[PDB]
DNA sequence: CGCTGGTTTTTTTTTTCATGTGCCGGTCTCACACGTGCCTGGAGACTAGTAAGCGCTTCTAGTGGCGGTTAAAACGCGGTAGACAGCG
DNA sequence: TCTACCGCGTTTTAACCGCCACTAGAAGCGCTTACTAGTCTCCAGGCACGTGTGAGACCGGCACATGAAAAAAAAAACCAGCGGTAC
């Protein structure tokens, strides 16, 4: 006899945790070598200020969260619980994102 | 009340117009018209479908499981 | 090159639990990583060509802040 | 006795409209909509005929494309049929309600 | 009847089969008006705003045209 | 036989278990807060130059209303295709 | 399965139109003059740089929320056994 949470009981734990919290939720090196990943197809041997890059990650993660809000609703409405990359994709064309 | 769920299924079904089968849902509103019926009724129908389903007495003409339609010994 | 896959699963599962989602596909992690790229890439974009436009070779907070600003997603707190 | 079949005639009319620009509201009731609209906010208001051309070209559009995105959000409801929590969603999308 | 009645249902019927619908439950037609409405509301109020601003009693095209901009919804072909 | 009574099964409930989250009292650390002295930017007062307010004119447009057409709306009819709900 | 949406045909509605006449009011000109700029001075209020103190951030622990699985009770779906009936 072991003890089980069923499917999604934690799931719902983790959305009451994370909405109370603030802290930026994707780990702070790897994004930053994704930036300056990135930057480098820009310009070549640049520089980052910490709070440029700080700057960047808050407001990457308040992008996400905000579309997976929207993409949340998307689902819901196709009376579905799971969240798909088609119910992103409509988010992201209402919103004049992509055509 | 009344009794035999099975009884009252094929009560309904002979009731019930020659057809290529008869869908649960047409059965399930009969019943609880005709006989002193409760809520766990349209739970039971479902189990007593099932139990006429396994002893080849009555076999389903169209669809699969109990959503669908059901014919009786010919 | 491909730091991309830095942005891990669990990350991902963690920034929708705050936007409320309870259930994620699988195909969600790969298609997330695309976006936040095409994301990434338009912001640094206009953050660098204005680091490039004061002649500077380090990219600054205000840099990325009026990049934001341009791209509609105003940012208070990093010097607006 | 010769009857099309439901939805046949529906995307006659699609193709037709999508075909042309021409203004889809009869002039004259959005006009008085407008002036009518316009009193809640000043009284006695004097409108350019070009100005509330400006407006119904705008509108229009407006309403075209929150179809559109209307539409979308139906068919993604596995719906063919537009309902007004297909609107809502969209709306609410657009960052136009709540 | 309140002029917004004047927005027939084969007028938004019109509308939507531009917007690519092809089927329309009848309580759309209602909810479309209040939407419409909300709309116009928005748009005049600050049309108005520029006109009162301008010492006039005339809404000139432009009023709308600076409006519609304000409201983000840029309309090309009445000025400015 | 039809009854009918009690009992077999299906439901709901209570429960128990367990677990995790929230809270207090005691503790460390650092960012808040404030305080110094110095600098710059504000305010100041003066002068002149200008922009705009105000009244006058012009002129335009926009409004209101004319006959009546003919198109469009609007109503109700009747019949499918799709909404939708359940199952597996 | 059920109906509410479409597509059809008749009855009602009203918008459109091509025109005119009359005006409010938009727009533009000249005056005045009241305001704002732009100069030289003086000064303090707000900046950086640097101090120390209390708040909050942390810890553990024990008390409270919770969800899950298990024991208990209820509700309702049925077998017999029976009395009663005509054999
Ligand atoms: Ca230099
Ligand atoms: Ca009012
Ligand atoms: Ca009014
Ligand atoms: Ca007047
Ligand atoms: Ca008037
Ligand atoms: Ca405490
Ligand atoms: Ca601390
Ligand atoms: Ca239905
Ligand atoms: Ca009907
Ligand atoms: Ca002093
Ligand atoms: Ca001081
Ligand atoms: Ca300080
Ligand atoms: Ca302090
Ligand atoms: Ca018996």
């Amino acid at each position: 006899k072991p003890h089980r949470y069923r499917p999604g009981t934690v799931a719902l734990r983790e959305i009451r945790r994370y909405q109370k919290s603030t802290e930026l939720l994707i780990r702070k090196l790897p994004f930053q070598r994704l930036v300056r990943e990135i930057a480098q197809d820009f310009k070549t041997d640049l520089r980052f200020q910490s709070s440029a890059v700080m700057a960047l990650q808050e407001a990457c993660e308040a992008y996400l969260v905000g579309l997976f809000e929207d993409t949340n609703l998307c689902a819901i409405h196709a009376k579905r619980v799971t969240i798909m990359p088609k119910d992103i994709q409509l988010a992201r064309r209402i919103r004049g994102e992509r055509a | 009340d009344h009794p035999k769920y099975s009884d009252m299924i094929v009560a309904a079904i002979q009731a019930e117009k020659n057809r290529a089968g008869s869908s649960r849902q047409s059965i399930q509103k009969y019943i609880k018209s005709h006989y002193k019926v409760g809520e766990n009724a349209d739970s039971q129908i479902k189990l007593s479908i099932k139990r006429l389903v396994t002893t080849g007495v009555l076999k389903q003409t169209k669809g699969v499981g109990a959503s669908g339609s059901f014919r009786l010994a010919k | 090159r491909d730091n991309i896959q830095g942005i891990t699963k669990p990350a991902i599962r963690r920034l929708a639990r705050r936007g409320g989602v309870k259930r994620i596909s699988g195909l969600i992690y790969e298609e997330t990583r695309g976006v936040l790229k095409v994301f990434l890439e338009n912001v640094i974009r206009d953050a660098v060509t204005y680091t490039e436009h004061a002649k500077r070779k380090t990219v600054t907070a205000m840099d990325v802040v009026y990049a934001l600003k341009r791209q509609g997603r105003t940012l208070y707190g990093f010097g607006g």
